[PDB]
């Protein structure tokens, strides 16, 4: 017994703190150790794990607080990752029992600490399991908040919207990962089996009660986003509820670093939309339509998603103007290569197999629904398939003493011809 | 409204079932499983089954139960989506057997899912007539049986109805499985040409003396559509686009021929 | 006579078998070969016939981890009871990447050929290969190899079944052109779910206007045939 | 209560649930069954005795919806009991009473008393709920047998009136409607008078929603070539605005009704969709940037958002350049006699697409 460890351990940790780093290797690597000689010694009498959460809970969430603030504070980060690693170790060997408080608070803890570094993806999600974690502890821990509720669907919102795909160049450089399975790994830690998705997300999190709750400061701009058409209006239509927002600090400082991504990724959705809805538009027209901060900010960030291959526009150009083009040649290119980010709305386009399949099965539905020709053929089948049934009935009841005759002696005579083959 | 008003099978669910008919399981005129698959709330996806050992004797009845557990605990590992739903069986419709294969599944204790496979030649007679019991209140005597109207669907997935698609038009006539796609070709032209029959029918109808509301604004909608898929709209832009196409789509043919020889050229130095 | 040397037939696979390969159809096994299941039938009329199969399940998670065989012998008995015994000759798995016989798989095969001389391995590839020629690839292992038995080491045994030249472009034998006598009863729901309730045959047929249309097909198969291929012969 | 299969003893089986429930029931069990082992004497008792005011009795009740229907008549046993359903007005378990009894099933279907019963219950008793799932397999059933007896037609008719009535939403209710009418002057109330005074809402549905959107839906089949437009229905009024291509028509044209309520606003949406569609698709695919302006006689950057509203209705669809081909093909509004003779060309034109292709697809493989 005697805790004093969990003051020493804070000790040590102020320390690094202030005085050198380094320290913080040592220390930590002294503790991995101690808990791999403990966890993977049980050879004295020492501390008769069982059920004894309570100086297990203590350690713990101990480490973890020091942990998380040591690394998220002298701009480390490997000592974080083992700090979260240990965790998930202790889980492992620690889920025998139901789960007491604490929980929620490391978890949102590490959500934020999180929200930059990775991606606000995975981040986005670590908050949507913060929150999921609020409606549990509020079943057992009661929070009678409505600001509270409105923070965490803010928070929940923008980790979401922010990035509609990831450019990767080291992949498609080096082949190739050795860099999937560690993705792998980090949704494990977050709880996760697989990789979180988009908006998709959004989806999720709201088939709760979320349009509701959801404070309307905010209700009232996804539905724009999400739900509102029509290009050549949204980036007038969310201008107000992003003024609205980007007022930060009732709001969450959080949320609005989270939002100029988010408004990038909205005139990114809006980019992806009019290369089916224009096949060419003057530049001039094209300032028009999408009030912005600047021309020459916003081209190069639609020439950079060009070049990243998510739409194919011809923007440079000598008149300066733009031309999406019909096919022109056909790719995915156009299409966003692996992932829209808004909705279905393709034009019509030629690609193999595309005449071929649809002569085959649209000239065939309109033989199908309207015919005086088919139905009667088909009835006329009808009774060659009511023939066939009664051949076959015939047959069955041939079949009932003759593959009553096989089944029995395929028993015996194919096991005892597999008997002589060993 | 209340729970269950339809069932949605697969064609894996009937092969499950013409399966242990026809093997046998001394189905003279009867064989017996139990069902798997999920429900959601109104529907039903029976989505793969197998049998039990079962022998309805006109008086007696075995459901030995402690084997669908055996074959649950198999076929949960096989897919998880799987659940202990009921009971299926051949023909014929509601028995003496209907009310003690009830007690047996009563033993597991949701509601049953009964299905009835009639086997008959006749088109007027059903495939498989799914079941359930409206009371069922049970402090009675052992199970009142009066089922309430269910019908019959599939779905599971595509592609393995693509799959009885492809068992479909075997059973038509074999149908092997090298020339699939140039089955699909010449079944292709087919279809605009039992086209150009009907649209001869819906003109003649006019023609004759009136008709063609048919294809006044029915198949005139259906056509218009038809034409801005296949082919597309009609400057020569497009016509030297689409041999720009063929011409890169020949050329990528090609160079998979030319891959052919260099996959044998190199593959020939070793073997000499 | 179509029959196979030396020990076998050839093979016929009963729809019912494939209906049971596509309920496990390229899911449980996706990047990862899985064995997916044992192909159980028996010796008929110039071929075998598959006339059922059961699934062999692993610890799919994300990696393929060998379990217990208390499944396969526990499910062997369970369709000895209500069906025929367990007369497994050959096996499938689909699995991953338009049809390809893996050195593993040709090794699992050598196992499982010199055990058991009925048999086939098949390899049943749905719409991945863009369905495509071959949809069910048999091929058993040549009885050359069943005779120069194990095993071919680095230096002996390599070069001297190399210099006995047992053939490794070995024939794979037709698998079906006739009346399996279980089309019955399946033939029975044509005339049903054709016309008056088509919807679930249109459902399946119109699959094939999406397989044109879309996202890069033949240009993904071009795609990883650039990168399969171009490994495999930087390698010889 | 107790099961069905206690021994009956039809009458005394559903009658020993009669004691279980009031003593009303109870002593027209005991009297109901010593005067005699009864048929519509003991068979009435559950159905107009009270139930009391907790529906859990729907138990004994489909006890009494088998046993009613054989041993006496079906017809009229069958319109008994569902009267009790919408005098609760709790139709969640009242539902069940209609579901377990609802066609082909326990006896016979009887061709429409049956039908008309159970689905007249069920659009009361139920919300929309039980309502909607009754709509497929009852307008299936009125394709596999249509009543030759007129007045269950007219049943019929005035069961999809209450359906488009109990509906009070828009779309579907003008689909249940546009069933009606499309039943109506197909066969029963035609009998010209009873489709007149429908004549009159359907005008009223066509002008109220534009998504019915002219007069398109009315050109493809039957319903104005029945109910008259050069009658003081003022049908035809709208095919005359229809093409014509203002706001000064309808106004002009008034019935001081419908200008009210009424067609306001659609009547520069009426001029919308006709010169978008008949600037476009008599061209026939490629107008200008001025030409479709000066048409609809409005701004430039807002016939940008109105292609993008005919892109929405899908009247036009495909990618637009920007100053010349502002709308290009996906056709929906009615062209009548160039949708005919472009039919009459298209076997003509599909001849050799489907001969000239084939012999040589078939040939190569």
């Amino acid at each position: 017994v005697e805790r004093l460890y969990h003051d020493i351990a804070q000790q040590a940790f102020k320390f690094c703190l202030q005085y050198t780093r380094k320290a913080e290797f040592r220390k930590l690597c002294d503790n991995l150790r101690m808990h791999l000689s403990q966890i993977q010694r049980h050879h004295n009498q020492s501390t008769a794990i069982n059920l004894n959460n309570p100086e297990s809970q203590s350690m713990h969430l101990e480490t973890r607080l020091v942990q998380l603030d040591s690394a998220i504070s002298m701009e480390l980060w490997q000592e974080a990752f083992k700090a979260v690693e240990d965790i998930h170790g202790l889980f492992s060997l620690s889920k025998k029992p139901p789960k007491p408080q604490l929980m929620a608070n490391y978890y949102n803890k590490v959500s934020t600490v999180f929200w930059k570094s990775g991606n606000a993806l995975f981040h986005a999600s670590t908050l949507h399991r913060l929150y999921h974690l609020s409606r549990e502890m509020r079943k057992n821990l009661t929070q009678d908040e409505m600001q509270r509720m409105s923070t965490r669907v803010l928070l929940a919102t923008l980790s979401i919207p922010i990035t509609p795909e990831r450019t990767d160049i080291a992949r498609l450089l080096d082949m190739d990962g050795i860099i999937v399975e560690k993705q792998r790994r980090l949704a494990t830690l977050l709880g996760l089996q697989a990789p979180p998705t988009r908006i998709g997300l959004i989806n999720d999190m709201v088939r709760f009660n979320v349009l509701q709750y959801v404070v309307p400061e905010v209700k009232d701009l996804y539905n724009w986003l999400e739900v509102e058409f029509n290009p050549l209006k949204l980036c007038e239509r969310v201008t107000k509820v992003l003024n609205w927002v980007r007022e930060q600090p009732e709001k969450e400082p959080e949320l609005q670093q989270y939002v100029p991504q988010l408004q990038s990724n909205t005139i990114l959705r809006l980019l992806q939309q009019v290369a089916q809805i224009y096949q060419s538009i003057e530049f001039s027209r094209l300032t028009s339509l999408v009030p912005f901060v600047d021309a020459f900010q916003l081209e190069r960030a639609i020439v950079d998603a060009a070049r990243h291959c998510d739409l194919q526009v011809r923007i440079d150009h000598t008149s300066r103007t733009l031309s999406f083009g019909s096919d022109l040649n056909y790719a995915t290119r156009e299409d966003a290569p692996i992932g829209p980010h808004l909705q279905s709305m393709p034009s019509e386009q030629i690609r193999n197999q595309l005449t071929a399949m649809s002569s085959v099965l649209a000239k065939a539905l309109e033989v199908i629904k309207p015919a005086h020709i088919l139905q009667e053929k088909e009835e006329q089948h009808q009774l060659a398939v009511t023939a066939y049934l009664k051949n076959s009935r015939k047959e069955h009841q041939r079949i009932l003493a003759r593959r009553q005759t096989i089944e029995e002696r395929k028993e015996r005579l194919e096991s005892l011809n597999i008997q002589r083959e060993k | 409204f209340p729970g269950g008003r339809v069932v949605r099978l697969h064609p894996v669910i009937l092969a499950s079932i013409v399966d242990s008919y026809e093997r046998r399981n001394e189905g003279a005129a009867r064989v017996i499983g139990t069902l798997l698959g999920t429900v959601d709330k109104h529907s039903v996806e029976v989505t793969n089954c197998f049998s039990v050992p079962h022998n309805e004797s006109e008086d007696e009845v075995a459901v030995d139960m402690e084997f669908a557990k055996n074959m649950y605990e198999l076929h949960k590992k096989v897919s998880p989506n799987e659940l202990i739903l009921g009971w299926y069986a051949t023909g014929h419709d509601i028995t003496e057997h209907s009310v003690l294969i009830h007690e047996y599944y009563s033993r597991e204790a949701p509601n049953p899912i009964h299905l009835t496979v009639d086997t008959s030649l006749q088109n007027g007679r059903m495939s498989i007539k799914a079941y359930v019991s409206t009371s069922m209140g049970v402090p009675g005597r052992t199970m009142g049986v009066m089922f309430t109207p269910l019908t019959v669907k599939y779905a599971y997935y595509d592609t393995e109805r693509i799959g009885v698609d492809l068992i479909m038009k075997t059973c038509f006539s074999p149908n092997r499985v090298i020339g699939l796609s140039s089955d699909l070709q010449q079944v292709g032209g087919a279809s605009a040409r039992i086209q150009d029959a009907l649209s001869t029918v819906l003109q003649y109808a006019e023609d004759v003396l009136s008709g063609k509301v048919s294809a006044d604004n029915t198949v005139g909608r259906f056509l218009m559509s038809l034409v801005n898929q296949v082919p597309k709209i009609v400057p020569d832009d497009f016509e030297t686009m689409l041999n720009s196409n063929i011409n890169d789509l020949l050329m990528v043919t090609y160079l998979a021929n030319l891959t052919q020889s260099q996959i044998a050229l190199n593959e020939k130095l070793v073997n000499l | 006579g179509g029959s196979g040397d030396s020990a076998v037939k050839q093979v016929q696979i009963d729809g019912l078998v494939v209906l049971k390969i596509i309920k496990h159809y390229q899911e449980e096994g996706q990047g990862t070969e899985v064995v997916q299941g044992v192909l159980l039938g028996l010796v008929v009329e110039d071929r075998l016939e598959i006339t059922n199969c059961f699934p062999f399940p692993q610890h799919t998670e994300d990696d393929a981890d060998f379990d217990e065989v208390q499944y396969q012998m526990e499910m062997m008995r369970s369709l000895r009871h209500v069906n025929i015994d367990h007369l497994h000759v050959g096996w499938y798995q689909s699995t991953y990447y338009g049809s390809f016989v893996t050195r593993a798989l040709l090794d699992s095969q050598f196992s499982y050929q010199h055990a058991i001389e009925e048999s086939v391995v098949l390899i049943y590839d749905p719409i991945k290969t863009a369905q495509g020629s071959l949809s069910l690839k048999a091929y058993r292992l040549t009885p050359k190899l069943m005779e120069v038995c194990k095993e071919k080491d680095f230096s002996p045994e390599a070069l001297k079944k190399a210099n006995i030249t047992f053939e490794h472009m070995f024939e794979e034998v037709p698998i079906v052109i006739k009346n399996s006598h279980l089309i019955n009863v399946l033939m029975w729901e044509l005339e049903k779910k054709s016309a008056v309730a088509d919807k679930h045959e249109l459902l399946s047929l119109a699959s094939s206007n999406h397989l044109g249309k879309n996202l890069q097909l033949l240009m993904d198969r071009v795609d990883e045939m650039s990168q399969d291929i171009v490994k495999y012969n930087t390698y010889m | 209560f107790i099961d069905i299969s206690e021994e009956d003893q039809a009458a005394e089986l559903r009658a020993y649930l009669k004691s279980k429930g009031a003593e009303i029931s109870e002593e027209n069990s005991e009297g109901g069954l010593h005067v005699d082992l009864a048929q519509i004497i003991e068979a009435c008792d559950v159905c107009l005795k009270e139930d009391d005011k907790d529906v859990e009795s729907v138990m004994n009740s489909v006890v009494s919806l088998l046993l009613i229907l054989e041993p006496d008549k079906q017809e009229a046993l069958i319109e008994s009991l569902c009267e009790k359903l919408v005098k609760f007005r709790e139709g969640e378990r009242p539902s069940l009473r209609l579901q377990l009894l609802s066609n082909l099933f326990h006896g016979m279907d009887k061709n429409t008393p049956v039908r008309y019963t159970v689905y007249c219950s069920l659009i009361k008793v139920a919300a929309s709920c039980g309502a909607i799932q009754y709509i497929p397999t009852e307008l299936d059933q009125v394709r596999k047998w249509i009543s030759d007896w007129n007045l269950t037609t007219e049943k019929k008719h005035t069961l999809l009136r209450l359906l488009y009535e109990a509906l009070v939403d828009c779309k579907k209710s003008d689909a249940a409607s546009k069933v009606m009418v499309e039943l109506l002057g197909s066969y029963t109330e035609d009998n010209a008078s009873q489709a007149r005074v429908d004549a009159h809402r359907c005008i009223v549905r066509a002008l109220k929603d534009p998504n019915a959107f002219l007069f398109d839906h009315l050109l493809t089949l039957k319903p104005v070539k029945f109910l008259e437009g050069e009658l003081i229905h003022d049908l035809l009024t709208i095919f005359v605005s229809a093409k014509l291509a203002s706001y000064v028509k309808f106004y002009q044209n008034n019935k001081d009704f419908i200008d009210s309520l009424g067609l306001l606003h659609e009547q520069n949406m009426a001029k919308m969709r006709l010169l978008t569609f008949m600037g476009m698709a008599v061209e026939n695919k490629e107008i200008s940037f001025d030409t479709m302006q000066q048409e609809l006689q409005i701004g430039a950057d807002d016939v940008e958002a109105f292609v993008i509203d005919a892109v929405r209705t899908k009247m036009v669809y495909c990618k637009i350049d920007q100053t010349q081909r502002k709308v290009v093909v996906s056709h929906s509004t009615h062209r009548t006699f160039g949708k005919q003779q472009w039919q009459q060309l298209y076997d003509t034109l599909n001849a050799w697409k489907q001969n000239l292709n084939k012999v040589k697809n078939s040939l190569l493989s």
